[PDB]
């Protein structure tokens, strides 16, 4: 008689957290931001369109210089663009055609990708031979790679479909830390601005906050009904937003340890594929399966605009580090830069 | 043949002057020595009035007869053209004008539909699509022939609606310069007809090649189709224009006198229809085979879809086999006012239902328009 | 200005070289058939091929079959990657914790999925020899409607087997065709085959069904179907 | 041949109406 | 062994329940304060002139 | 927090009747298709029945068709499985499973790899 008592004890701790979270709930974010000036309609235009991918685009990432971006397409290609001039700097081929994520190093010297091969491949862009060649292949995940984000030129965190996140050492190719605790496939991750914590969104309709150094889960954020597809960090690092398959986005605060706001509309029934904030943290942009992206007033939960130029499912979406542009990829194999 | 009549009259004027009661005077019609004169030989119907005579007399010395209105000669009754031939030609003239109005509406309606269809095709997602790139060039061939037919018919009406009131007025009407604009539009009309059947063939060849492959066509090959659609007609129009300029340089190059030179324009047209009927039968055989497959278990509604999917007739342009059941040689007689009216009806309206069936009733175009309609209705 | 003259000249030349390669391997991408080999369990899946990739060629047409290896049984997420494949080869062990209903439920999810509504399925029903042995020795209890099913008129006699096997194996084929026809039609199709673990001529059947899929797609674009 | 034959027949017809009118000018009017 | 997963879940839930949670009103005020302190530096809220804009 | 708790079960004689209730919370009940799955001892998860969002579409596994009936009430957020003539082959743990996404006809939910939106399970045992 140990299984029965463990479940009862867990619920005693479970509702205690609910009471603690309910006790801290004084006023909603809507009430505090009820008398603030609304953003108003946001008009964004497709300044540039990047074409050259043979098949659907599954991921894209911006460079820290806010000019170069890498994009992954499931035709087996990883193209690096010069957004200003719409010129392909690189177009590297991948061993596996099923690539589900890509990352760009903060230094800009390395690029990463992964997918159904359960492998993260690091590519050296500044090779002395003049050509881009794969420098490392990180193996050890027992499920497909969903997301990867560089911390340095030597470390990277990867989420996988085996319900596990991992911290890697690229020089040795060994998994330094393993982050376990999720029940379903981990679909996304987001590093904090200080890169000492990160959040992961899984298919168990929950998110978790991890400590990179220690390697244990700090907090767990529930509130979504279905699988969480996208997650992003608020610019100051004290909050984050998540998008899910139940056609809603939610904002969670780490200190309050509770959901703050919900970004849903009755006319929206499709899931959210991508989520990103703006330079100030006032606009929350979310890509949808209904082929268009929605801009959300993050403080008032009022849809302030729509980005509609894609003919298929909007898979990826990111905002530059200076906030000057927004790039959206989609299953129609086209990227678009919006200003 | 009008040039021959003018030259024959010129010879008659020189003939009487060279040879040259009451004195001898040459009028515009005939001349008499200083009645009992046969009909002049410059008349195009001189054979029927070969034995006829012109009856002008003088008698007394007063003028010629009575100088009724403008000093005419009267008579001209035995040499007058037969009324039956005039009456039937007037009826034929009325019928052609009714047909000309009938296809002017068809070409104008087609021109409006095709230009609207080009904008929709060239203004949505499906742009590189070789299917719509073949269609867009096909639509431009219907626009190229509808315009060229309207231009040449407008030039023909203006040219023959003039009036002659001076001796030199006829001379400048038959000279070059007043017809050079018409002859350019005649060459542009023949190119549009041939280039329309060369793009009707590209539609067949592209679709016949698509359905014979086991996979996608690797490369679009959309440079050979432009050579066939736009360059192949020049292989036949240019030899036609030079032969027409050398051997049949009479008036505007619209009448067909030698049918041998006419066959070098309808050879790429007969060839295109002959090939596209083989392709039409091959595609219909494929459609029946897929419809009768046990996959979707057609139950008596296979006939409805097989009958509806014969909107391939306007695309391949194979409707011309039934109407042209006889070679144009000696194909004249009782088969008029119903065969000609229907043949002009189908050709002039073919551009309309090509744009309707492949750019307005298309599911992909309608879905794109609905998506673009809801996007706009957001403020 | 001089520095930007050569940098733009060099950058435009690098893009030009890349687009030359991108058109060269676009031809290979379009001319290659990509297939997903999927099985609800063991089902003798590794008999059609005979871990993640296998290339073969029929009549100078390249096929690209992708078996699923170390992935978990939670297919709801990584199966969206295969919405643009030519066809999904679905392999079923017809001689079946009632693994036959599990294959029926999995086929129902694939057929009705939002992103897999344009993707055709090639259905291979394996274990034909094992199905014949079981019915002769004794699926009657698992499917109570079995003792109400008559062998269809348009059924191959298959000389060398008693009609009991033919009635049983055609009943299972009609279970998948019930799902295949009670849902979206015209966009995607099901091709059931009675494969067996004796001959590897199923490669010809995949070629024929892939040609049929492409032809139906071309006719569908021209509104001829 | 829908348009090629009709334009030839319409052009011959117009020509004969031009010849007819030419003789009419020769008789009266001019 | 479902006990090991159940025991690990209970042990992990202890750490999450022992944290210090600030008031939601305090947490919601800082996000509002941060957004208004960076509104000028956001090119998407306040568009920059076309001269100082590399995409236009 | 998506929570599904099953109520009912126990030991019944063969040929008896039993009713199972699945209390749902943490999500909008009306937007999802609900299922019933069971796991007999020594075997894996087996799909038993499912009901659509409205309740118009209903399916059963052939082993229980004609005996079990499934119903949903979109007011109490509950799911029911009325079981009649319980033969000793029905001795299993019955789980209440929910399809992963709303407004969908697909459902990938029989996995033993810790499917998330599934209940704890009530053990239904039949013996003579």
């Amino acid at each position: 008689s140990e299984l029965d008592q463990l479940r009862q004890e867990a619920e005693q701790l479970k509702n205690q957290i609910r009471d603690a979270r309910k006790a801290c709930a004084d006023a909603t974010l809507s009430q505090i931001t009820n008398n603030i000036d609304p953003v108003g309609r946001i008009q964004m235009r497709t300044r540039r369109t990047l074409r050259g991918h043979l098949a659907k685009i599954y991921a894209m990432h911006w460079g820290t210089d806010s000019r170069l971006l890498v994009s992954a397409s499931q035709d087996g290609k990883l193209i690096i663009w010069d957004s200003y001039t719409t010129n392909k700097v690189h177009a590297i081929p991948l061993r596996s055609s099923w690539v589900m994520t890509c990352a760009y190093a903060p230094s800009g010297n390395y690029v990463a990708c992964g997918g159904l091969d359960n492998i993260c491949s690091i590519y050296n862009l500044k090779t002395r031979e003049g050509n881009v060649r794969v420098s490392r292949e990180l193996a050890g995940h027992t499920g497909y790679l969903s997301c990867c984000r560089f911390l340095d030129d030597n470390q990277i965190v990867t989420s996988s479909g085996d319900t596990t996140c991992a911290l890697w050492d690229i020089e040795t190719g060994q998994q330094t830390t393993t982050f376990t605790g999720h029940t379903g496939d981990v679909m996304s991750l987001s590093l904090a601005p200080d890169t000492r914590l990160f959040v992961s969104g899984a298919c168990d309709a929950s998110a978790k906050l991890w400590d990179v150094r220690e390697g244990m889960c700090r907090q767990t954020f529930t509130g979504h009904e279905s699988d969480i597809n996208a997650i992003c960090f608020f610019p100051n690092g004290n909050a984050f937003a998540t998008g899910s398959d139940d056609a809603t986005c939610r904002l969670f605060d780490l200190r309050a340890d509770q959901e703050l706001m919900t970004y849903s509309h009755d006319n929206i029934i499709c899931g959210i594929t991508s989520v990103s904030f703006s330079k100030s943290g006032r606009l929350l942009l979310a890509g949808y399966d209904d082929f268009n992206c929605n801009v959300w007033d993050a403080l008032k939960a009022d849809r302030a605009g729509v980005l509609a130029g894609h003919d298929n499912r909007v898979s990826c979406l990111g905002v530059t580090d200076d906030g000057m542009a927004v790039a959206t990829g989609s299953w129609d194999s086209f990227l678009k830069i919006w200003n | 043949v009008m040039d021959f009549l003018f030259e024959k009259w010129k010879l008659y004027g020189d003939q009487c002057h060279h040879n040259l009661v009451c004195n001898r005077t040459f009028d515009k019609y005939s001349c008499w020595p200083d009645a009992n004169i046969s009909c002049p030989w410059y008349l195009p119907w001189h054979h029927k009035v070969q034995h006829r005579f012109v009856f002008k007399r003088c008698g007394p010395d007063g003028q010629w007869v009575r100088g009724p209105r403008g000093q005419p000669w009267r008579d001209a009754s035995q040499c007058q053209m037969d009324g039956e031939e005039i009456e039937v030609q007037k009826e034929v003239a009325k019928m052609y004008s009714s047909f000309q109005v009938m296809y002017t509406v068809g070409y104008s309606l087609s021109l409006g539909a095709l230009l609207l269809a080009l904008a929709i095709l060239g203004g949505l997602s499906k742009l590189h699509c070789t299917r719509n790139a073949i269609h867009a060039n096909l639509f431009a061939s219907f626009v190229l022939k509808a315009s060229s037919v309207l231009v040449i018919d407008g030039l023909l009406r203006t040219r023959y609606s003039q009036k002659i009131g001076d001796d030199l007025s006829v001379s400048t009407w038959l000279s070059d310069g007043a017809v050079a604009g018409c002859r350019v539009a005649a060459v542009f009309m023949q190119y549009g007809i041939v280039a329309n059947y060369c793009w009707l063939l590209v539609e067949g060849l592209y679709l016949h090649n698509l359905l014979g492959l086991a996979t996608l066509p690797e490369r679009s090959f959309f440079s050979l189709y432009l050579g066939i659609g736009w360059g192949a007609p020049m292989l036949f129009v240019v030899p036609w224009a030079v032969v027409k300029c050398l051997f049949e340089n009479v008036q505007c190059w619209t009448s067909n006198d030698n049918m041998g030179f006419w066959w070098i324009l309808r050879f790429p047209v007969f060839l295109a229809i002959l090939i596209n009927f083989f392709i039409f039968v091959r595609i219909v055989q494929l459609l029946v085979a897929k419809l009768r497959a046990r996959q979707m278990h057609h139950t008596d509604y296979k006939f409805r879809l097989a009958k509806s999917t014969l909107t391939l007739i306007p695309l391949l342009g194979v409707h011309e086999v039934v109407f042209a059941f006889v070679t144009d040689e000696h194909a004249q007689g009782t088969l008029r006012s119903a065969k000609l009216f229907f043949d002009l009806f189908l050709s002039s309206f073919q551009g309309l239902l090509v744009a309707v069936l492949y750019c307005f009733l298309n599911k992909e175009v309608q879905s794109e328009l609905r998506r673009r309609w809801h996007r706009w209705r957001l403020g | 200005t001089e520095d930007q003259r050569n940098e733009e000249k060099a950058q435009r030349e690098a893009n030009k070289k890349i687009e030359k390669q991108l058109q060269k391997d676009k031809q290979v991408y379009r001319a290659t058939h990509r297939l997903l080999l999927l099985g609800a369990g063991e089902s003798g899946k590794n008999t059609i091929v005979k871990i993640f990739e296998t290339k073969f060629q029929v009549d100078k047409v390249n096929f690209h079959m992708f078996d699923v290896g170390a992935q978990r049984d939670e297919r709801r997420k990584w199966i969206q990657c295969f919405n643009d494949v030519t066809a999904i080869i679905f392999v079923v062990a017809s001689s079946s914790t009632n693994r036959l209903q599990a294959a029926l439920k999995l086929f129902d999810s694939i057929w009705n999925n939002k992103w897999l509504r344009d993707t055709s399925v090639i259905l291979f029903l394996n274990k034909q020899d094992l199905l014949a042995e079981k019915v002769l020795a004794g699926i009657e209890d698992y499917f109570p409607e079995f003792a109400r099913y008559t062998t269809p008129e348009d059924a191959t006699p298959e000389p060398g087997e008693d009609p009991r096997v033919t009635r049983a194996k055609y009943f299972i084929r009609d279970e998948f065709l019930r799902i295949s026809t009670a849902s979206g039609d015209g966009r995607h199709y099901c091709y059931p085959h009675f494969t067996c673990a004796v001959d590897t001529e199923n490669i010809r059947r995949v070629f024929n069904d892939c040609r049929d899929i492409i032809q139906r797609m071309h006719l569908r674009q021209y509104e001829l179907l | 041949y829908a348009q090629g034959t009709f334009t030839s027949d319409y052009s011959i017809l117009l020509d004969k109406k031009a010849q007819a009118a030419f003789i009419e000018y020769l008789l009266e009017g001019g | 062994a479902s006990i090991a997963q159940a025991r690990k879940l209970v042990e992990q839930l202890k750490m999450e329940a022992n944290i210090d949670r600030i008031k939601v009103s305090k947490a919601a005020a800082d996000l509002m304060a941060y957004c208004e302190a960076h509104a000028k530096e956001d090119p998407l809220l306040t568009p920059v002139p076309a001269s100082e804009n590399p995409f236009r | 927090q998506v929570q599904l708790q099953e109520s009912g079960g126990g030991l019944v004689q063969p040929g008896g009747s039993l009713r199972l209730s699945c209390a749902a919370s943490g999500f909008t009940f009306s937007n999802y298709k609900m299922n019933w799955v069971r796991q007999a001892p020594g075997k894996g998860l087996e799909w038993v029945s499912d009901i659509s969002q409205s309740g118009a579409s209903i399916s059963y596994t052939g082993s229980v068709k004609g005996r079990f009936t499934i119903s949903r009430d979109n007011a109490k957020n509950t799911l029911y499985l009325q079981m009649n003539s319980l033969k000793p082959e029905d001795t299993a743990v019955y789980y209440c499973a929910r399809c992963p996404a709303p407004f969908t006809r697909d459902c990938f939910d029989v996995t033993s790899t810790t499917y998330a939106y599934r209940g704890q399970g009530t053990q239904v045992t039949v013996s003579s």
